[PDB]
């Protein structure tokens, strides 16, 4: 038997990281809560700026403590501003192609390429263009290029993918990106 | 602070529908997904449904799919639960809480607005009387009541005397009988001297019906 | 489907104690695990998420712990307010799912049950139907079997029971049987008893009217 | 001063007994005779029965002879009326009146002892309302009230504000269902731009079940 | 057996008048003849002994005379307190007789009733019985006739009616017809009248209501 | 045919009287209203006083009209004290003898011998001793003396064949008595 592979894709080696800044009530942006021109794509100067602007990711913002115990002058309530992403570290991709038919020379498999050690393996995935969660391809990127460091511009993903919470001064990321490497050591 | 408050309850017949609604202030709300828990009364806790982020994913508990829909309102930072074929077992006061993504756990809550869903119809409390006696005189300290039976919908305020009778008042729990009309209870203790010096009325407030009553609770004789 | 179950399903502490609460799950749920205080009709809170990151603003007397199945609440010293119930909740998948619940409420010493049977009244009889009512007083603890005999018959079914919250003043509940029948059960009979069953008594009390001398 | 003071009505059980009293001062008990008028609620007088000024005498109306008994106590200044195997007709307010000759006029009257027989038995006051709309606007001028249905045994009163709405205000008789409960209706109109600012709430006493009920009566929508 | 009746029924007379109500009787009785004065809810007085005696006490504008089978009692100028009901009562032979009475009542002018209809309450069909109320309110004088039609048919027995007394202020009745109904027989229809016939009306007026629509 | 004759009684001419005397709560008589001790066998020395105190006759009491209107200074509640009684003014009498069965030479006839005239009449009558209104021997005396000023003792009556009504200053007697002569010349 051999794969018919239909319009195929890239998934990135996704890690995910996230970060936060508290900045207390009067550095400017911050009101009764949070300014509302901040938004799901919004960037702010001072979350460490090493992190790719013109990267596939999350953004947003809260209230935190407003105290004289907590960071801000006269117990004011502060705004965290926060953003959660996906990066492609060791700039790893798979060449990802969904099978449509079973053919001589299992529903959902896929083959994947691996594209610099041209490994292969057979796994399940998602059908180009949906970041359902769970499967190979939750992000897909459409390009290598884009695999390589998955821009918001060549990638899908779903952003519920990586979790963040909150703390006083950070915040810890939570991780649901299934691995490829990890589907694809086992089925290789 | 970080905000969300409710609103949408009521009484609904059995078989049709609601919408109850959170609206969210303090954070960056299309950022959040939003979640609704329900507490049938005097139950545990039970998820209900929740919506992402952006309203993409929506997934209910294996109760209600099928049933509700979530939906939300980026401009009014509204989220809203639509609840149809109501059913009996639906009642419970609704909770909407705060989640960044769709699956971590909530941090914080809305008050809870009520939902009751009944085949029932608004009726009066009848009041009856709980008398004291021979029968529940315990040391010189003598129990009296009112009883509540046979209403539709919560709550009924009890109070005693109009107010000036409070130490040693038990304002119990509505039941719901078979009938499916409330029977809740009420009592106090008095000292036995008194209940001859002494008048004892109780006051049953069911707004619900724009209804008051007042019932004058007294000795009866049961010693011949 | 995964299935949390609590336990104990409810305990009685005092101040200065030292509390567990044990929630466990059917299946793994990882660290994907949440534990709320909830007062009575009040907004639940969160105390703990990842099932061991304190919530931020939440006292330090608080800690979670576990992983896998079975998870740990802790409280090092019980202050007055930590009195409430205690929910765990497992994220590890949808559907989300809460646990059983702890009530962890006040002890103190234990306390015997005033006792008082109500038979119907008049202006009820008439109309149709009779609702005897017994009533249980101010005692601790709150477990206590109500057991209705009509002529030394034993009743079961037609009673409903209703427990107030431990009293805000000296920690004691108060029970109430509502016991309905048809008038025309209730005429055909003499002698009419509840039966209470509690720790705070020596022998089972029991509180009874005769139809005919009232 | 010539005086007749009845005493002992009551309420009594279609079949039953019962003993209305008449204590007399002012002038020389036996040496008169003393009858029983009787009126039944809102009808004429009818005369019940007399005994002469020794007890020798005693004469009964047709409807009552065979079943009433009348007697006199010298030395209590009192004459008695028996009624037995008592009917629901027999219901009336049993004057008691001095004569001399026992077949003379009546001259000083009795203020009347009530007597209600009935099958019935003692019940609380449903209270409904009756709710204004454009089906009772006449002129700007609106009509509500509340009907205080099926109890026993009378009087209700039914009073609207707590006091502050009198003018304009009718309280009906009483009437008496085929069930042996009594059916009064109570009705005040007010303007009709008033109401929807202006709350209006009746009070009912039946005491003789100590019961109290407040009703608030509220616009209803009957143009749909 | 004698028998004694008064005409008129009851009339209708205004202050200054006079006014003469006619005792008449199936037997003779002599002159064993007399009159009482009845106020509301209030003992009869006696005004007239022997047919033809002024009660000692009781104003010289009231006089009797008669015999045999007819009487007549007669106020010269009727003042304001003389309304009442006028009772005559025989005692010629046992047993004793009263005569109907005549109610003396004020005249004033010609009005015509305000009629409303009121619905039977939600809260009142839920319980299984449906009252609708026609008011026919501050009309003089106090005789109406009150049919209800559901859906253009006369209903016949179904219906009780009762009157307020002769109001304090303007001299006018009002009527209240409480028509009760099963629920059950109240939902098969939809337009329910009361319908109202007075001498202020030049035609009956009608008053219904479309249940659906309340 | 004959009367076939049991015992025999005496009725007299019964002629009906009354009076009264109001007496001042001042006086000695009154006190809060009428004495107790005064019954329908006391007199009063005050009354119209010709009265034979040995006669059939009923006496009472009662509160008249007391106020500065009536006689009595102070607007006291005055009491008036009254006497009904018959009288034989003409010494009249009739023997009546009840018929036990009518013998050969309808129920309830008596002869009625007028006792001065030795006029005799057929009539209906009471049985010896029952003083029934109705009837000749409503007044029943045992002794032509007796009869003749109708004694106490002697004689029988029920005393509502005499009826009064008081007024203000006198009162009005009435009789219910059945004469003797109204039954006896038309069935002489």
């Amino acid at each position: 038997l051999k794969c018919k592979k239909s319009s195929s894709y890239f998934v990135p080696d996704a890690r995910s990281r996230c970060t936060s800044v508290r900045r207390c009530r009067w550095a400017g942006d911050c009101q009764s809560g949070c300014p509302p021109h901040f938004t799901s794509n919004s960037f702010s100067d001072d979350w460490a700026g090493k992190m790719d602007r013109a990267g596939l990711g999350f953004s947003g913002c809260s209230d935190g403590c407003g105290g004289a115990a907590c960071g801000c002058f006269n117990a004011a309530p502060s705004c965290i501003f926060w953003r959660k992403w996906v990066e492609n570290p060791h700039g790893i991709i798979w060449k990802v192609s969904p099978c449509v038919a079973w053919v001589p020379s299992l529903t959902d498999l896929c083959e994947i390429e691996e594209l610099k050690s041209k490994k292969l393996a057979l796994a399940p995935c998602n059908q180009a263009g949906m970041g359902v969660v769970g499967k190979v391809g939750e992000i897909q990127c459409s390009s290598e290029e884009s695999a390589r460091t998955i821009k918001k511009d060549g990638c899908i993903w779903n952003a519920d993918l990586v979790g963040i919470e909150l703390r006083v001064d950070d915040a810890v990321c939570y991780s649901k990106i299934t691995s490829v490497e990890a589907v694809a050591n086992y089925s290789a | 602070q970080v905000q969300l408050v409710q609103s949408g309850g009521g009484v609904v017949k059995t078989g049709r529908s609601q919408r109850v609604s959170c609206a969210t202030s303090g954070f960056t709300f299309s950022s959040y997904a939003i979640h609704w828990v329900r507490q049938a009364p005097g139950k545990g806790l039970e998820w209900v449904a929740v919506i992402s982020y952006d309203g993409s994913n929506k997934y209910y508990a294996d109760s209600v799919k099928g049933r509700f829909t979530i939906s939300r309102d980026s401009s009014k930072n509204t989220v809203y639960l639509q609840m149809n074929s109501l059913r009996t077992e639906d009642t419970a006061v609704y909770y909407c809480a705060r989640s960044q993504a769709s699956w971590q756990a909530f941090d914080y809550w809305g008050q809870g607005t009520l939902v009751t869903v009944s085949s029932a119809s608004t009726k009066g409390p009848s009041v009856f009387p709980l008398a004291p006696s021979s029968k529940s005189t315990s040391g010189g300290t003598a129990a009296l009541g009112c009883l509540v039976k046979d209403y539709f919908p919560e709550p009924v305020t009890v109070s005693w005397n109009s107010g000036a009778l409070t130490s040693g008042v038990h304002t119990f729990p509505a039941v719901l009988q078979s009938s499916g009309l409330y029977s809740l209870s009420s009592v106090v203790t008095v000292p036995s001297s008194s209940l001859g010096t002494q008048t004892y009325i109780c006051n049953v407030n069911h707004k619900p019906s724009n209804t008051k009553v007042d019932k004058k609770v007294e000795p009866k004789s049961c010693d011949k | 489907d995964i299935q949390m179950t609590q336990s104990p399903s409810s305990l009685s502490a005092s101040v200065g104690d030292r509390v567990t609460i044990t929630c466990r799950a059917s299946q793994g749920v990882g660290t994907d695990l949440a534990w709320y205080q909830q007062k009575p009709g009040k907004a639940p809170n969160r105390l703990i998420f990842a099932a061991s990151n304190l919530q931020s603003g939440v006292p330090s007397r608080f800690s979670g712990s576990g992983s896998g199945t079975e998870f740990t609440l802790t409280i090092s010293s019980l202050q007055p307010e930590d009195f409430a119930t205690y929910y765990c909740l497992h994220h590890n998948s949808f559907p989300l799912a809460f646990g059983g619940g702890t009530k962890v409420e006040i002890k103190r010493t234990v306390a015997a049950p005033s006792v008082f049977i109500f038979p119907p009244s008049d202006e009820q009889l008439k109309s149709g139907t009779a609702s005897v009512v017994c009533l249980l007083n101010n005692f601790y603890p709150r477990e206590a079997k109500v057991q209705w005999k009509v002529d030394n018959a034993l009743q079961s079914g037609n009673s409903q029971e209703s427990v107030t919250e431990q009293d805000s003043k000296d920690s004691t509940y108060s029970l109430s049987s509502t016991l309905t029948l048809s008038k025309a059960d209730y005429e055909k009979h003499k002698v009419y008893a509840c039966e209470v069953t509690h720790q705070g008594l020596s022998s089972p009390v029991t509180k009874s009217f005769n139809r005919g001398e009232c």
